[PDB]
């Protein structure tokens, strides 16, 4: 059964509904398509249907490097005693290496543009040529990781392949580690929630569980609320780059060839540094352009993503509002002015309550975007604490974190503790550009913008075998 | 799992000793609160036409897109203290946590 | 495939393995009969293993009017319209009552006594048949239930059958709800075990969860740390019968004819009104005879029931004993010292463990019970945290708690709370000499023995509808 | 089911008005601590032989059973607090409160 032609509400198809006077669909006999979750028992009438993970939950680089055997065994590169990654073979960037191609039976990258035959691209994940700057991040990190693994085997000339490719794996692994929590954590829950919520490392622990759930899924999907209606470009030296310098995020969807027959990879990323975000405002909560031509070209109808975010949270099953403000110890609101005391704002309660019935059946997502935010901080006072509680779980469980002891020596621990973003730039391509501290707050030119060359290096010294 | 090991399994097992299952691949979710349904095990709400929630019925998703998220978009207003580089951060770190696969 | 008959080791059998050198069975290639519990998922590799239940959580009197509509339907009385459970014909005891019969395909009762010719019984669970004891104990809750219908009928005229029929069965379920608690729960754990777990009721609760725990089941298996192995008999002058005074054990499991055709059920009450329970040491655990002679009539060999509960415990999978002790916040012995001192024996200490090699593979029960005993109390320190939460979170989840406001009035909840276990026997049986305050403490005679005239009764007034 | 109800159901349902199927019996059981098995998922310990456990071989439950729970019978201590209506009322309300089924 098509879902994508059809309307019939029959499993595993739910349809979705709209209302009278719509200003784009004015035709009410219409549908946007959907689809249910895959159930984790197939028939049983016994227990409560529950969905299933497909990706390691450890933060262990598991983006390029894949989580099943046949893919990692067919990413990898058998015909060298190297041991290094396979790459393109028909394409260059003017650079050093790309991504491989990808062979599918439905392929939408095709259908972007007739005349440039561009197939979509393949990584460790199905969703890599969706978003062009995410294809540019796995390009680099793919690139770093072919530079360390070289180095390397320069360092020692009697190892095996086997011990190159798992050393730089490790390497990569716990230096994202260290990158992504030291520099993302502060920026995001504030002084006084990470002083409260995330105490200092002691030691490992076997007695906690590093699981996933379903609220954290459904809570982190906060970042839809920054979204940027434009791409920009700029050139070696700071301005904006013809011909086309700005394009709508609308006709950008699934296209890669613009990232191989123009550009080159480097405009994009020189454009991302230097370009501020979006604040989020009680009454500029998400950007129209999403809501209304998503996936314009690949489909019939263009989808509404709150809505859909919506409908998949009603989906999953999850609880009202109020239970999850029970949940963290919060006081729970019960009347309309209680609500206005509360969410310290009047406007937005009394929409809240025309739309429903009671505070007890506002969705989560809703609930917890429209709070108003913390300060020095991006966060309501309870998507911080799922956040919180949730990486705190995860932290303390592997077995094979960084600091832990029997893992990495005292030297390499001290030469280790000075590894930062912007070098990684400056060295795995051609940027000269990068900001000092926290490259998520240096946003202008040239104010906060130095060369490179007043920065330190990561020195392997250390990891020779003798 | 054996006594021994020095690097990282490919999948994930024998992570912990006393649990090898516990954070692999292909398994099933963890659930925090009790789930509800409009029957009680498989049956999502608004399935059933004319049916209420906690004795109130249940708006659309779409009606409560349209309503409340709707916004102008001349009068936007740019953070002067946070970049782009967020976007790809958070990008890379829920595709690397978790993905929720979708019958075809 | 027939375990019953057979020792091959195929799914979905498990028999148990004879160490050399048994005390009772010399050969080594016998085994034990053994059976796996129901998966909840047939054929999945995905998901984890799990156990079904098949009874309401809920303590509502769910032994007596079964747990299905079926079950219920067929064992209500629908001849006349008065509202009435059914009855034997055959026999009678006395000319008092009797339990009705049952048809089985292959019943063990006709067995043990072919000249009887004796069929089984019907009540609201299919573990009713195996002493004498838990027999007299349904017949008396039955007849209980009896003479409260009738009475209520009896009060008001205008009434139909059904509505006394279900107040019944509410009267009956917060009477034994309150005896059991108010009674029984104070003399097992302790006073500190009250003071620290059990706090004064305050209010009603919607957000607990009241399903029954996997574990606990286990721990309840510590009441099978006390049988004597005689059975025993008196007649109204309280000297013990002539003839068969003492009946030992393995020859009354499974007898259905005892009941009928050798008194009734009077003189079993009168001998376990007046008989003293087994102490628990740490030197005498396991009675020799439920130990070497169990079941030994119906089936070819006889089993042992420590090793069916361990063998049970390794079938469901729960976790070692040092985690449980972390569990409720004890601390965790490492070496054999601190296991001897913290069971205060180091002779237990070494016996355990030249066999268990490490505390951490100790199995549940085995721990639990070796524990020394609290003061005024029958149970170790973990057996009380274990089953103290549970019956606290059971407490808290029942809408229908006889102490809620809106179920009962004020007058009501006044008569009602004088109701004691004694009282029953004299009104409902042919016994006018019972205890004086507990039932389950005063067992010196003729010490704490009183008339039956000396007791209250209880007065339905206030039921009366106009 | 109906707003308005007085007695209690037979099978138990709408007990928790928020989550009607709650320990209605025919449930699985609920885990304070995660399971544990040989193979991870499906086999116990003791099935394969040579297999073992933490470190060190299992035990056999008859030979525990004959080291430490033999005691001789002769030599029976009465208490001299409680009588037979304990054992009777906890084996009354343990058949009150769950039962475990098994494959016939
Ligand atoms: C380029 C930026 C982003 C998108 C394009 C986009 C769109 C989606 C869509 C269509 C889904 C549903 C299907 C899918 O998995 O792709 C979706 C789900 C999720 N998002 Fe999205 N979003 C963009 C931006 C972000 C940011 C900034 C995120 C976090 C900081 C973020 C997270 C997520 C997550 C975790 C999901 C869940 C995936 C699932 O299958 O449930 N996204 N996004
Ligand atoms: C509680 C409790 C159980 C759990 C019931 C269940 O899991 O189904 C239990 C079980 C058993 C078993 C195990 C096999 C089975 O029931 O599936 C046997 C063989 C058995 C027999 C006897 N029972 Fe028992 N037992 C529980 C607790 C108690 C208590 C608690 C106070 C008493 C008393 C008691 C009595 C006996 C008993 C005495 C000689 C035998 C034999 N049981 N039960
Ligand atoms: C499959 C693949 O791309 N293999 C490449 C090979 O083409 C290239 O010549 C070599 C140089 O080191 O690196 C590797
Ligand atoms: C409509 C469209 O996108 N057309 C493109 C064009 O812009 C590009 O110059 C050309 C290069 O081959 O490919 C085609
Ligand atoms: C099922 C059954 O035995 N029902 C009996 C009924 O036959 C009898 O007439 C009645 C008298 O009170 O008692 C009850
Ligand atoms: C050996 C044996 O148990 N015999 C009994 C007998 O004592 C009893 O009188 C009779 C009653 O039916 O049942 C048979
Ligand atoms: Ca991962
Ligand atoms: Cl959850």
């Amino acid at each position: 059964v098509n879902c994508e032609t059809s309307c019939v509400q029959q499993p595993p198809c739910f349809p979705l509904k709209i209302p009278p006077n719509d200003p784009r669909i004015k035709n009410q006999a219409d549908c946007i398509p959907f689809f249910r979750s895959c159930p984790a028992c197939p028939g049983s009438n016994i227990t409560i249907r529950n969905q299933i993970n497909a990706l390691t939950s450890f933060v262990d680089a598991s983006m390029v490097y894949g989580s099943e055997e046949p893919l990692a065994r067919n990413l990898r590169n058998m015909s060298n005693q190297l041991g290094l990654l396979a790459v393109n073979q028909r394409f260059q960037d003017n650079g050093r290496a790309l991504l491989p191609f990808d062979n599918l039976h439905d392929d939408p990258c095709l259908l972007t543009n007739r005349s440039a035959r561009i197939p979509c691209f393949l990584a460790g994940d199905t969703r890599s040529s969706e978003m062009p700057e995410l294809t540019s991040m796995h390009t680099l990190l793919l690139r770093e990781h072919n530079r360390l693994a070289t180095e390397l085997k320069s360092l020692n000339p009697r190892w095996d392949g086997e011990r190159l490719y798992q050393e730089a794996r490790k390497i990569v692994g716990a230096m994202v580690q260290i990158i992504t929590y030291r520099d993302y954590l502060p920026l995001v829950l504030g002084p006084t929630a990470m002083r409260k919520y995330l105490p200092t490392y002691r030691s490992y622990n076997d007695s906690v569980d590093p699981r996933i759930a379903n609220v954290f899924t459904n809570a982190f999907r906060y970042g839809h609320t920054l979204i940027q209606p434009f791409m920009f470009r700029l050139d070696n030296r700071y301005q904006p780059m013809e011909p086309n310098p700005r394009v709508p995020l609308s006709r950008v969807f699934f296209a890669s060839w613009r990232v191989v027959l123009e550009g080159g990879i480097d405009p994009i990323l020189r454009g991302l540094m230097a370009t501020p975000a979006k604040l989020n405002r009680q009454n500029q909560i998400a950007v129209d352009e999403i809501r209304e031509r998503l996936f314009e070209q690949v489909m019939r109808i263009g989808l509404d993503l709150p809505a859909l975010n919506m409908q998949r949270s009603r989906d999953h099953g999850l609880p009202g509002y109020n239970a999850w403000r029970r949940f963290c110890g919060l006081p729970q609101p019960e009347t309309v002015g209680q609500l206005g005391t509360v969410l310290r704002n009047l406007k937005l309660a009394r929409k809240l309550m025309e739309q429903y019935g009671t505070p007890n059946n506002i969705d989560i997502w809703m609930g917890g975007v429209s709070e108003p935010l913390k300060r020095k901080g991006r966060v309501g006072p309870l998507l911080a604490c799922i956040i919180g509680t949730q990486f705190r779980k995860l932290r303390d469980g592997d077995r094979f974190w960084w600091e832990n002891e029997g893992v990495f020596s005292m030297q390499q621990r001290q030469a280790l503790a000075q590894i930062s973003l912007p070098r990684i730039i400056c060295d795995n391509t051609g940027i000269t550009t990068v900001s000092k501290n926290n490259i998520f707050m240096s946003n202008s030119y040239p104010r906060d913008f130095v060369n490179c060359s007043t920065l330190p290096a990561l020195n392997l010294a250390s990891w020779r075998e003798a | 799992c054996p006594e021994q090991d020095k690097y990282r399994t490919i999948t994930g097992m024998c992570n912990n000793r006393r649990s090898p299952t516990l954070g692999a691949s292909n398994r099933a979710f963890v659930r925090w609160l009790p789930a509800e349904y409009e029957d009680g095990f498989s049956l999502p709400y608004g399935w059933t036409p004319g049916v209420k929630r906690n004795g109130f019925p249940v708006a659309l998703a779409r009606a409560v897109s349209n309503e409340i998220v709707r916004f102008p978009t001349d009068q936007l207003t740019p953070d002067q203290e946070r970049s782009l580089m967020f976007m790809q951060w958070g990008q890379l770190l829920d595709h690397d946590l978790d993905f929720t696969p979708e019958p075809a």
